């Protein structure tokens, strides 16, 4: 089967730069199509035959190339334009498809809002407590976030998760969660959770006290 | 000349009042008479059945049955033709060709009779042959019986109600108006020369003509192949080759059936009796093979929509063509009153579909279907060996209504008339006029 | 216009299932119509073609009856059938209508794709808490609450926001495995006015255990 | 003639080849700047719109924009023509036609980018006009221009090249091959003596004209009409009603055209600047009329499909009717480049729709749909003016596809072309071609 | 095959309002007009109305502004007839009927079984089986007429089966009898004197509209 | 609108004989229809256009008119042929129908089975009591039922109904109920059914005593 390798598998752009990416096939091939699949969504034809661009695709836009070697460009990229980009072809069959090339988005920079969370009355109930932290909207995505419990620091029963980048203002968001038994959360009183980001040399910290 | 023109463009087309009524006589008659043969060919192919049923039980007796049966009513055919009127054989599109270049008579207190009651008994008795020879000829005739009735006088009315005549026939033939103009337009007309045929009084009768077949007719469509697919542009040069194809089989096809002409006379040497024996064995294998392997046999319409819908094995499909072949020689270079045309649509509707399924297993990354061939093959033995592709390819879509494989149509239809041109073939009706002409002075 | 395809959820390996592809908008008929799967964070991977008329059927290289596709064009629907599932058929599987420009064929329009879970395990309908700030109403312009939806199996469920009237200020956190369960969080982020002065409820849908919650978030007093 | 008509028969069908291959690339090139003819005149009333947003505050230079942006591109197209190739003016057909019966020169390196150009021109500033009289005329000059370039010699390469090259030129305007073909076998070929024109090399022209379309024009058609329903029998005569109704307005409707190709004239007397100036002011009408009332403006496809559906209210048919009556007689007659065949086109849709609402509402029992008698009379003024009446029903069955109704429209094209001839009418082309050939001899 | 299945007719209180409607299967439903007639009892067939593929069209029969309403949903493939301010008159069969044509004089193509309609302000009310032996001094013969009496019951209709419908040779039911505002009816089994009394004969008798099945085990008098 | 009238409104007619109903319009009516209805059964296209078999429809089935007359026929009538036939015009707008034809096989006179029946207990018990009486299998249809209580007449408080023709035999068949209060029933003693067919002058009287 015709093996199609797209280049970068992963690559940052600053809206206004014109964006070029590449897919290259194990043996010749023609009137390429490709897919744009942002994040949460499915694939959605973008474009095809080469070059043509399906109706409702801005015209930044654009295909090229012919034999093994093809490329879809942005002429000037936009933020909106953050997602993953699938190549394909059916020139011959079966029919195959790029790995994809993922477009990140660089942007200025943008600070946490943290929010902190009691266990609710509901799970207290069920013999669990989970202390959640938000972490919204903050850029550069490389975050840290530490937890303290009465003073001390909680490295066990910690689940962070980082959203992707949001297809609109380019930010991040994470939350973290700390686990605990309705027991081991009681045997204690104050939560704070610690979040370490570049647009602070002072770690933002949320907390409130079980009393 | 400017002055010339100019006098004529201010009097360009001012066919005469009577010509136009006339015209549209001419068709109502055709219609009503290409109903006529065609509900009398019908209704013999049904008593041929049910008698099959009173002897199905004595195998033997039953294909016995079906060869006399069948015999019987192609013998009376060959007679009628061979006793009364000589020039009712065959197709007779290449007479009524003739009578337009004003080379042949148009005997109609004959031919009408003789053709009318001759075909019943060929196509009737299910051989091989189409009812548009039969029904272009008798409306021919008819155009004639006409034009003397009347005694309408002059160029312009003799050749007017002689086109329309055969132009309603073929219309009244296939439910096919358009058809029935442009095979006017196109093949039957005097080749070489200027004519008064008028265009709008060929129109008239062939409404008329039309009129007639729905009034007996509707609701029931001679083909009916359905929706098929669209073909991509990327798909078009497999049609080319298809076509290509059917350009180098067209003439050899066409030697065939002359050289069928030559051999078969020689069995007969041109008497009446072993003649009329000979179409009487012709006509007994017919209704033989009728119930032994219907595909082999018969006008062939049926086997159409079945083709198309891929509904028949590779083997089958050439078995069906290569039997199909023979049995269409045999019959029409036979000299039996009815057409080639017909069953020439089979023959390129069959070839189609083998050339579609090879094409659909050679790319699957086309996704074909092997019926777009079938419907662009129906025409083109027609376009090879009679050399109508215009025809042909308004015929086609009339009767089966995929326009969106006009392109494809038309491009195996020009394929086919190209390759026929250069490997040195000839349009079929103009060979077997030439020929009947060529006896004529020798 | 749309793909809905359906049937996902959890099967016990070497076990089968049915997927469904429910087609409208368009005469599902006469379109060529097929399957693509993605497995977790991974690329496209095609399965198979149907013909409108089943005549031609086509498939990726499998065994046996590996998958079976098929279509009822009197319902619109398309089907997909797995049989002797392995890990490997755990993926994201995307019904798809079939088209072309020139000739070489594209996917023309997606499904939301259907999801499918090849484990041993058992589908558990999650637990929904509601996150309201601790009792310290800090009014900023604006306030975030969230939802916690804990210990479900398998992936995924969806969260709206009274029923994606709100929509602006939401993010839901992929969800994480543990103790083969599955958690994750919702935030929404309203003005300090609209809450609690008017209700925020969060809508929880977890397909495969057939299961929506819709829990309102109150204050703490 | 017996031994001669055997000899002939023996040697039918045989195009020489130079003239096969040549007919092939006329209507490549055919197809190609029809395409393009299409493509710019789509991208000028674009900028047009456009532009009215920029301005879409102020009604009245609002207005004046349209009109302005309309009348300056009016007059380039005027002016164009008078100036370097007047015989590239209104349609061309009766033009080629002339150049046919070797009566009128095929100046090709003129027309071609005059017409071109000129056309543009005048269909982009949005004037009821229509595509194939330009790619008709500028399908003849590239068949000429093919014959010299190569110098292939003889009355038939002459015929033919310049006979496939219009067909193309027809075909690549309506996306409509058999139509094509149809027009030079029925209208435009020498009416009264006999010619070398191939058949088989005017339908390979054809098949390359329409191949270019279709690669630059796929997924969309023209007119997009859907299927309708059948007709019975007994509805038959309705039908014959509407075509006689056409065959009665088809000669009248040709006095005006000829009759305010005179009016107009003696507006300018024949002065390149009057002239220019009037066709900039019939051009700003439309550019204007093209904001304030679309459908009495254009090319008028758009509203086929709008008035086969029943969406138009009998009231709005009229109104349409009569006004594009005067806008296809003030553009057309007016001598800018650009068809008459088109608008004739959308002005039979919207009678037929109006007879079909009627009908209606008469015969309950007969179950009809408007849309039946739109379809019908779509081709039925060109049967009644033109008198191409199988190009007619066969163009309009390749653009609608209905082909269950080809009984009602064979009917009330005959019944056009029947009434038209027994009313005194003439075929329109061959009345202009006529009245062109008396002046270029009057003047002797 | 072509199907057509009309459903949704009842019983229904003087001047309320009714929704019927027609399931379309085996054909391409648009395309076709269709229409609804309905028969009233022991009566004609009378036209209400038709609907074009299209629903651009709708026409219905001599008769009063928004009496009735036609619709139809191409998509779901469905034809409805919704009636307002019934009246007894509107007590009838209802059909549904796919149009088509010959020559172009407009016939009734095919049609479905029907709904029944009755418009009444009776209630509801289930039927009384008892049986019917022959007298205690019975001239016992060589066939035995035996039978059950359905007795009060609202509306209509009932079925009755002999032996869960074994015995149907020489079975007849008679129609239903209205007074009162409930129907009476019963039914006649004939056997031959060896089956009865030497086997059971039972009535087994249905009555959906109050959800009643029972069973009536006929047995020698006295 | 237009009126169209079926003409033997009912009648009766041998297996293989010759059968002929009429249909006439208020006006002038073009290609009429006909349709084929037995009973629990949809209305059957049957002939149209005037004189145009539908698909199964046999042959010995046939229609004719013109203008204001029309008719259907049935060289050699069968059994199945039992049905009733409507008319239908649209011609004209609206469309009507004809009032109906209903046709029935004739056969061999036979006399009534007559078989009368007490109160069940079970009907008793709730205070109310009905005596039925089964007039089965006879032809032709007209038949004449009285009740005596005691050897007298009895009128009030009876309900007849008449089955349709019978499919196997193409008899008849009638029940006539005589209802009571239980008190009424029981100041009597002798309950007799008489059956006054045509089949003789000597009713077949069935009765019973409860003593
Ligand atoms: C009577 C005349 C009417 C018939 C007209 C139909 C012509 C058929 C062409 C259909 O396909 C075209 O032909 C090219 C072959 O010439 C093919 O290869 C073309 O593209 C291929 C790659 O797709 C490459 O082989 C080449 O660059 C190029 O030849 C390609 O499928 C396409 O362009
Ligand atoms: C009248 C004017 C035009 C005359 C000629 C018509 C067009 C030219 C012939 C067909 O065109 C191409 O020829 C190529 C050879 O050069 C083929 O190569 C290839 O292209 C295929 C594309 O499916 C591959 O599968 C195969 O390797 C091979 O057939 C290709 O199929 C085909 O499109
Ligand atoms: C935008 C540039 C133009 C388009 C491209 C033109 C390409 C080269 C052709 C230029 O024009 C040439 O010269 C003459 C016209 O100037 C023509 O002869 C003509 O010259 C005379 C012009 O007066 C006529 O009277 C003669 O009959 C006739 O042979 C000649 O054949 C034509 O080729
Ligand atoms: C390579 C790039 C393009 C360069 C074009 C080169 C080919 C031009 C050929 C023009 O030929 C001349 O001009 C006329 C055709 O233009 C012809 O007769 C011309 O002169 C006659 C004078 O009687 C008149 O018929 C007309 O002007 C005309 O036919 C004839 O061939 C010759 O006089
Ligand atoms: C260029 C060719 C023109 C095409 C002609 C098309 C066919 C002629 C019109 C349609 O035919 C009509 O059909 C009517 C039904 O719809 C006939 O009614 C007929 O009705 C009765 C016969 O049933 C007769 O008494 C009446 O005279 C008669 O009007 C009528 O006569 C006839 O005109
Ligand atoms: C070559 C053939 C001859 C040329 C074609 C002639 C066409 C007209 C001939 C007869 O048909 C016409 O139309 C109706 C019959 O179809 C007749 O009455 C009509 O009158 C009513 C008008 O309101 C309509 O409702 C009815 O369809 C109908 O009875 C009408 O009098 C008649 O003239
Ligand atoms: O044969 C009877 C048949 O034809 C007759 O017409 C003549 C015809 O006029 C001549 O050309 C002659 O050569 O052939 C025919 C037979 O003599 C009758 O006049 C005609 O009425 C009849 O149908
Ligand atoms: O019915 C026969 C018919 O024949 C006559 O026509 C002549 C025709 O005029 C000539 O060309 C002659 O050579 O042959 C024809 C034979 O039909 C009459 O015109 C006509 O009255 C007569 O009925
Ligand atoms: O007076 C002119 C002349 O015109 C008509 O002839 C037509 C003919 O029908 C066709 O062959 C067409 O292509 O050329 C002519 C166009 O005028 C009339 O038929 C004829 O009587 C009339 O004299
Ligand atoms: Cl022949
Ligand atoms: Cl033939
Ligand atoms: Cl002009
Ligand atoms: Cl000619
Ligand atoms: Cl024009």
């Amino acid at each position: 089967d015709i093996v199609l390798t797209q280049s970068p598998a992963i690559m940052s752009a600053a809206p206004g730069d014109k964006v070029t990416m590449t897919c290259s096939a194990s043996s010749s091939v023609s009137y390429i199509h490709w897919y744009q699949q942002k994040s949460g969504t499915s694939p959605k034809r973008w474009i095809y035959d080469t070059s043509k661009l399906t109706s409702g695709v801005p015209v930044r836009f654009s295909g090229s190339g012919s034999g093994t070697s093809y490329s879809l460009t942005i002429n000037t990229m936009e933020a909106e334009d953050a997602a993953t980009y699938y190549c394909q072809q059916w020139s011959s069959h079966p029919q195959t498809f790029g790995g994809g090339t993922k477009l990140e988005i660089l942007r200025a920079d943008a600070a946490p809002t943290v929010s902190i969370f009691p266990p609710s009355s509901e799970q207290l109930t069920s013999g669990g407590a989970s202390v959640v932290c938000f972490l919204n909207n903050f850029y550069p995505k490389d975050i840290n976030v530490k937890w303290k419990i009465d003073g001390s620091e909680r490295q066990n029963g910690v689940l962070n998760s980082w959203t992707d980048q949001d297809s609109k203002d380019s930010t991040y968001s994470m939350s973290s969660t700390l686990t605990l038994t309705k027991d081991e959360y009681e045997r204690h009183n104050s939560y704070t959770c610690e979040a370490t980001h570049k647009t602070s040399t002072s770690p933002i910290v949320k907390s409130f006290n079980r009393a | 000349r400017r002055r010339q023109l100019i006098r004529q463009l201010l009097e360009r087309d001012k066919t005469p009042l009577a010509i136009l009524f006339m015209a549209a006589v001419v068709g109502t008659l055709v219609g009503l008479a290409a109903v006529a043969f065609d509900k009398g060919v019908a209704w013999l192919q049904n008593q041929r059945m049910g008698a099959l049923v009173h002897t199905a039980d004595n195998y033997p007796l039953l294909l016995t049955v079906a060869f006399l049966c069948s015999a019987v009513l192609a013998m009376f055919g060959y007679f009628l033709v061979r006793k009364y009127a000589p020039e009712a054989g065959g197709s007779g599109i290449p007479e009524i060709e003739g009578a337009l270049e004003d080379q042949r008579p148009v005997r109609w207190w004959r031919v009408l009779p003789v053709k009318f009651f001759g075909g019943l008994g060929t196509l009737g008795g299910g051989m091989v042959l189409g009812r548009e020879g039969p029904t272009v000829q008798i409306g021919g005739n008819i155009g004639r019986m006409v034009l003397d009735i009347f005694r309408l006088k002059g160029d312009e009315a003799r050749h007017t109600l002689l086109a329309t005549g055969a132009a309603a026939g073929l219309a009244a033939a296939f439910n096919a108006p358009l058809a029935g103009i442009l095979f006017i337009i196109e093949e039957m007309r005097p080749q070489f020369r200027y004519t008064l045929i008028s265009i709008k009084a060929v129109f008239i009768g062939v409404i008329m003509s039309t009129i007639m077949y729905r009034i007996f007719n509707h609701e029931v469509a001679l083909i009916d192949v359905g929706k098929l697919s669209d073909a991509p542009l990327n798909t078009l040069w497999l049609y080319l080759i298809l076509g290509i194809i059917f350009g180098i089989f067209g003439p050899i096809f066409n030697k065939w059936v002359l050289g069928m002409q030559d051999l078969l006379h020689r069995v007969h040497g041109g008497n009446i009796t072993k003649w009329v024996l000979m179409g009487g064995a012709i006509g007994g294998l017919c209704g033989l093979l009728g119930f032994v392997a219907p595909a082999t046999s018969g006008g062939g319409f049926n086997l159409i929509p079945i083709a198309t819908a891929g509904n028949f094995s590779m083997g089958m499909l050439v078995f069906i063509f290569v039997a199909r072949v023979i049995t269409t020689l045999l019959c029409f270079s036979s000299g039996a009153p009815g057409g080639i045309f017909a069953p020439m649509l089979a023959l390129g509707t069959v070839l189609g579909t083998a050339f579609g399924m090879v094409a659909v297993e050679l790319f699957p990354q086309y996704h074909l279907e092997a019926g777009t061939f079938a419907i662009a093959g129906m025409g083109a033995l027609l376009a090879a060996s009679i050399r109508a592709p215009l025809t042909g390819i308004i015929l086609v879509l009339e009767m089966t209504d995929n326009y969106q494989l006009i392109l494809p149509m038309i491009i195996t239809g020009l394929g086919a008339t190209l390759l026929a041109q250069f490997t040195g073939g000839k349009p079929l009706y103009s060979a077997i006029l030439a020929r009947t002409l060529a006896k004529q002075e020798a | 216009v749309r793909l809905l395809e359906s049937g996902g959820g959890l099967v016990q390996p070497g076990g089968s299932l049915k997927l469904s592809c429910a087609a409208s908008g368009f005469d599902y008929s006469r379109y060529w119509m097929s399957w693509v799967r993605q497995a977790p964070g991974k690329g496209l991977k095609w399965i198979g073609e149907i013909n409108p008329v089943s005549s031609t059927i086509n498939y990726t290289p499998s065994l046996k009856d590996k998958f079976i596709i098929s279509r009822d064009n009197a319902k619109d629907t398309l089907y997909l059938q797995i049989s002797k599932v392995r890990s490997e058929d755990t993926a994201l599987y995307y019904c798809a209508r079939l088209y072309y420009g020139y000739g070489y064929w594209y996917f023309d329009v997606w499904g939301a794709g259907t999801t499918v879970t090849v484990s041993s395990a058992k589908t558990t309908p999650p637990s929904v808490y509601p996150l309201a700030p601790g009792s310290a109403a800090a009014a900023a312009s604006m306030v975030t609450l969230g939802c916690l939806v804990k210990g479900y199996f398998p992936e995924p469920v969806t969260v709206t926001w009274n029923s994606g009237s709100l929509a602006a200020g939401v993010h839901t956190f992929p969800a994480v495995l543990q103790a083969a369960l599955y958690t994750l969080s919702s935030s929404v982020t309203v003005p300090s006015s609209s809450w609690p002065s008017e209700t925020v409820t969060c809508n929880v849908a977890h397909p495969a255990s057939s299961t929506k919650v819709d829990k309102k978030i109150v204050p703490r007093a």
